[PDB]
This record gives structure tokens, sequence and C-alpha cells, in this order.
């Protein structure tokens, strides 16, 4: 299997996984846990992702190339260029 | 003065394509918006709060679920790109 660690549940906490456990939600308390260990990392990693490349976004938008005037209707026109010729 | 990027439009056009799977007319919609958005700057440089966490002096002004990010330069602005924003938690 894989490592291990050893946590302290509070009273409140062992209450309800006891009930969940009695009604068959979970075999075990302890997979309780490791299902809230994997939540907890699954919105960290995504967190960490989407930071990371909005910090990617802001170096590759300066490096990329020099910069030119603003006009929205010459981008409006460019975007339907390539929209026929994908048809 | 307002200035883009090449990756900014590259962003625009993108975004443009995409909507405009669904409808054309509805992606011109959106592209509007988004630069009647970025036309406020000229009057309100600062509308968008200072983002540390994505750049040393990056600025980022919100338009639905987008960000304008940018940077502001003696007698100009640039617009450096337009990205989605950071994702929600919702799984």
């Amino acid at each position: 299997n894989v490592e291990k660690m050893s946590v302290a549940v509070t009273p409140q906490q062992a209450a309800v996984m006891r009930e969940a456990v009695e009604a068959g939600e979970y075999a075990t308390a302890s997979e309780i846990v490791r299902e809230a260990v994997r939540d907890w990392l699954a919105k960290r990693e995504l967190r960490e992702a989407e930071a990371e490349r909005l910090r990617k976004a802001w170096i590759e938008g300066l490096e990329s190339g020099p910069f030119a005037p603003f006009d929205i209707e010459d981008i409006k026109q460019k975007a339907r260029s390539r929209l026929v010729d994908a048809i | 003065p307002i200035i883009r990027s090449p990756a900014a439009e590259g962003d625009l056009v993108d975004i443009w394509l995409a909507i405009a799977n669904d409808s054309p007319r509805a992606a011109d919609h959106f592209l509007d918006a988004i630069a009647e958005r970025i036309l406020q700057l000229a009057a309100f440089p600062e509308s968008g709060p200072r983002r540390p966490d994505i750049g040393a002096d990056a600025r980022a002004l919100t338009i639905g679920n987008y960000l304008i990010l940018y940077r502001l330069a003696e007698g100009w602005i640039e617009i450096v790109r337009i990205v989605h924003g950071a994702r929600d938690v919702s799984t």
C-alpha cells in the first residue's frame, strides 16, 4: 500500500464519522479521512495550477514580440477571416 | 494611447472564434464589450487593482469571467493579455 500518518479527531468529528459508517455511507472512519485529504489536495492542486497559469501568461504576453496600437475592429475582422477559411 | 501585445490580440481572436462557433454575432457583442472595458482605462487607469500574484506591476480589469491583464507606462497603457480568470473551486 503506502505510508502512514496518525491523525487526532475531535469529539464532535468522531460522532459524525460514526453515524456515516453505521449508515453504510463509508466502510471505515479511515476511508472517510482519506477522502477528505484527497479533496483538499485536488483543491490545492487546482489553485496552484491556475495561479501558475496566470503568472506564465503575463510573462508570455510581455515576451510575445512588439506591441501595436489597439483597434478592436481589426481584431473582429481578422477573426472572421479565419472562420471562413475553416469552412 | 492604448497599445496591446501580440499575445493579447491572439487571445481576443481565440475568444472570438470560440463564441463564433455558436454565433458570430454574439462574438462581436462580447469583444465589443471587452473593448468598451479597455477603453474605460483611458479615463480611469486604475480601475483594475494591482495583481502582484500575477506580475510585479500587473493590473487586472474584470470583464465577465475573463481578466484584462495590463500595465501602466509613461504616457500610454499596455494591454498585455486577456486570459480566463483563476478558476473557482467548483469541481
